[PDB]
């Protein structure tokens, strides 16, 4: 989902149904700006979330000393050297599977088997 | 629309407007680099407090100014008893030969004299000018003059 | 400096010799916005100085990207004689030097 | 612990200071969507400013505690996941040597 | 140091997983009533919804975390500017001592001098104290969504260990405030009542 | 902006029903046409004095305002850089002029959008509906009532020059 915003005064764009041509079209609650909507999407509920998994991979998240190191082969550059960390979702529903980051390419991957 | 706003005039003028933003940081190949870098360093390692006192004196003398000691204070402040306690003066009962045509004279000036400027400006004890006072003036408490003296209305009405 | 509000009296033709509008003569005039450091900055606010002195130069490359700073030898062989300008933002917008002063309260 | 010990503390501001001079950009101009990387810098629990460059900023911290010009009690912390810089100077904290 | 009292900021997020609306309310020293989070983002200066957001939200792209939002900024739609929203603030401080006149400045001084006073209590800081209050709501919608665990009690990094010297302290400070009370009331007494 | 544009300060409470500049050169020109004890013990708190400079002075914020009322610009006094920054001004010969700078000020816009009355405003936030409609300005934009100081200038202006 995205929210656009105003262009004369920042406010968010909530959508509006025109009559007249049956399409979607974002405007404003106190300016009266208007804007054809690129998507029919309005609203997008996740009960069962998968975002943030790999929430707060940086430039350096090697530099880290309390990161455990492994040998698994980064399969887009043949590097041997990474880190592995845990999903960062809190809720007690999640499974164990990990994300490695390669030292030398920045590349996240997953060492599941099961959906990959 | 609102008739007052309160505004305050003022000369102004746009003088330019900003088209770089710039950060001024010393070169590192200049010879006198690393000097700031000392000074920079200097900024934590000052302390510009200082630590309290201690008195080396004998503990006798240091506690000589506390409590019930000899000294006398010297010190001229707060002392309001003192500036105007100092002034004090008595007077003697001008005669009623003399006075009753003071007071007629005072009450031709203003129709409503207050007791605390009667004693002051006839400068007599307040036992005898009361008598001639009631005599010759009444009190209204009730009224919107309160606690003033005023000639009776049948020499006002004069 | 109090002053009426709306003043349909028309009472600033008198109270005040000077116009009241805002002027945009010096509108039309580049600034650089330039944060100093502790030390420069130490020496070039003080009202006790700034007497209309050559402080330096700024030297800019023909193809530009790059900007320096060169003071002149008053500053006593204490302090970097060159500094590098770091353009923060090479465009800005929505951003004024506006001034204000007192006006004629006579006539 | 026989090795614990407990901070006194110090003034804070002269580690402000020492960081708005080291590139600790002003949180008044700080535009979230304009550098969706920087490091936000917290002395004392309090939000001072911004960092481009935390890697840099934490060394030369470091070794400036450690050559004795900060307070040794001085306690830094690099939460490198969620990009946050802490400094405490308060007492009341518990610390010990190693 | 400076005056050693605290004063606590709570932000609430009413409601429970089941209700389709749950918004975001701070409660702010002496007003009695729990205030959306947008109409004290407006109080500071930013009335537009669009930087509010900027300022509790640091990715563009986290769709999730803004969904939460949209609750907060329609439930303080009505209020647009800074005028409104100081006499909104105001109308429920607990002074009843202003009679309208000086109720947008009331609002404006709690907000300066009893508003995360940790921060600061000088004038012109409200961008400071803007940014802090998206921090904390920041980090409350981010528990809220299942991102992060409460923090611990038992963590003792946030715990503080207080020995002689700041006990002493907190108690010298107490009775030097209470010395000074006695100190002024003797002048007062001495020039009523005309005393050496 | 449309000018002449002046900038002062003034209070900026109400800032929505107060007369516009052309309104008030207007007002000018048909007003012509038409013509034609105590307690005696009393303990102060101590301020330091910069802080009381600076609370007085900035007690009315900067205020700019266009002739005909279509932006409305207030000003907000910043202590986050006031004294750390140099301005430089270049002269119109290649040439550098060094001149300090003494404070910063952050001005946004009002009255764009026609802003409610904080009546309007307390009765919507009460449990006058389960929600407050999504188009209640445009709705109330047609009934004529919370309108703008431009446009209600401008309607004004033209009730003249119709005359
Ligand atoms: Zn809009
Ligand atoms: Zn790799």
């Amino acid at each position: 989902t995205t929210f656009r915003f105003c262009r004369d005064c920042n406010n968010m764009l909530y959508p509006r149904e025109d009559k007249e041509n049956n399409r979607l079209l974002f405007e404003c609650r106190t300016c009266s700006y208007v804007e054809e909507a690129g998507s029919p999407l309005v609203y997008r509920h996740e009960l069962i979330t998968n975002i943030g998994e790999t929430a707060g991979v940086v430039q350096d998240i090697g530099s880290d000393p309390t990161l455990p190191r492994s040998d698994r082969e980064c399969p887009k550059c043949h590097s041997r050297e990474n880190v592995f960390f845990q999903s960062q979702q809190r809720r007690k529903d999640t499974s164990m599977v990990l994300f490695f980051v390669c030292l030398s390419c920045s590349h996240i991957f997953t060492s599941d088997q099961k959906n990959k | 629309y609102i008739p007052y706003v309160k505004t305050i005039p003022k000369k102004t003028a746009i003088v330019g407007t900003v088209c770089h933003e710039c950060q001024v940081m010393p070169s590192m190949n200049d010879p006198n680099y690393h000097k700031i870098v000392e000074q920079r360093r200097n900024i934590v390692k000052l302390n510009n407090k200082e630590r309290i006192t201690t008195l080396d004196e004998t503990v006798g003398v240091t506690m000589s100014h506390t409590g019930m000691s000899m000294r006398s204070d010297n010190s001229n402040f707060l002392k309001v008893g003192r500036e105007k306690a100092k002034s004090n003066i008595k007077s003697i009962r001008m005669p009623k030969k003399e006075i009753l045509d003071y007071l007629f004279k005072l009450f031709d000036e203003y129709d409503y004299w207050s007791l605390k400027g009667l004693k002051e400006r006839t400068r007599q004890p307040e036992a005898h000018l009361k008598e001639c006072l009631d005599k010759v003036a009444t009190l209204v408490k009730k009224g919107p003059y309160a606690f003033k003296y005023t000639l009776r209305p049948e020499y006002k009405k004069l | 400096e109090v002053f009426d509000g709306n003043d349909i009296e028309n009472n600033e033709t008198k109270v005040y010799e000077e116009s009241l509008d805002l002027d945009l003569e010096r509108s039309n005039r580049q600034v650089w916005l330039v944060r100093l450091p502790m030390f420069l900055a130490e020496k070039w606010r003080d009202r006790n100085n700034l007497h209309g002195q050559e402080l330096g130069k700024i030297r800019i490359n023909k193809d530009g990207s790059k900007i320096t700073l060169l003071l002149n030898e008053n500053d006593n062989d204490s302090i970097p004689h060159e500094y590098d300008l770091e353009l923060t933002k090479k465009v800005v917008e929505n951003e004024y030097v506006f001034t204000e002063q007192n006006l004629k309260k006579y006539q | 612990s026989l090795m614990s010990c407990i901070s006194v503390g110090t003034d804070p501001m002269p580690i402000i200071t020492f960081l708005s001079e080291w590139g600790m950009e002003p949180l008044e101009d700080y535009v979230p969507h304009q550098s969706p990387d920087a490091t936000r810098v917290f002395v004392n629990g309090v939000w001072h400013g911004v960092h481009r460059n935390p890697a840099r900023l934490m060394e030369t911290l470091r070794t400036l505690r450690r050559k004795g010009d900060i307070n040794p009690e001085v306690s830094m912390i690099r939460d490198i996941r969620e990009k946050e810089l802490k400094i405490f100077t308060d007492a009341g904290r518990v610390y010990r040597p190693l | 140091k400076g005056s050693r009292f605290i004063s606590t900021l709570q932000v609430k997020l009413y409601g429970r997983e089941g209700s389709s609306a749950r918004t975001i309310k701070a409660t702010l020293p002496y007003i009695k009533q729990d205030i959306p989070i947008v109409i004290i983002f407006r109080a500071l200066g930013i009335i537009p919804d669009g930087e509010i957001l900027e300022h509790i939200c640091y990715d563009v792209n986290d769709w999730q975390m803004l969904e939460m939002l949209k609750p907060c900024v329609e439930d303080g739609f009505v209020i647009q500017d800074r005028e409104t929203a100081l006499d909104f603030i105001g109308r429920r401080g607990t002074a009843l001592g202003i009679k309208k006149e000086k109720r947008i400045q009331y609002a404006k001084d709690i907000l300066q001098k009893e508003f995360l006073p940790h921060i600061t209590q000088l004038e012109g800081f409200e961008s400071r104290k803007a940014f802090f209050l998206g921090y904390m709501i920041n980090r409350l919608l981010l528990c809220a969504l299942d991102r992060k665990d409460q923090d611990d009690r038992d963590h003792f990094g946030k715990k503080r260990l207080d020995l002689a010297g700041p006990l002493l302290a907190q108690l010298f400070k107490t009775l030097f405030k209470k010395l000074t009370k006695d100190i002024f009331r003797y002048m007062q007494r001495t020039v009523e009542e005309a005393h050496d | 902006f449309h000018l002449p544009v002046r900038l002062h300060r003034k209070d900026t409470r109400n800032l929505q029903f107060q007369l516009t500049r052309a309104e008030i050169v207007q007002r000018q020109k048909e007003i012509s046409e038409y013509k034609k004890l105590r307690r005696k013990t009393r303990q102060l708190k101590v301020l330091d004095e910069n802080a009381k400079k600076l609370r007085f002075e900035e007690f009315y914020p900067w205020v700019m305002e266009d002739f005909d009322g279509y932006n409305t610009w207030v000003g907000s006094y910043e202590a986050g850089n006031s004294d750390s920054y140099v301005l430089l001004s270049v002269e119109d010969d290649g040439s550098f002029t060094m001149i300090p700078a003494d404070k910063v000020y952050k001005f946004t816009a009002r009255n764009k959008y026609a802003t409610l009355t904080i009546d309007e405003a307390e009765k919507r936030m009460d449990k006058k509906s389960g929600e407050v409609p999504r188009w209640l300005m445009k709705h109330l934009d047609n009934i004529g009532t919370t309108t703008t100081r431009y446009d209600r200038t401008r309607r004004k202006l033209k009730a003249v020059a119709d005359q």
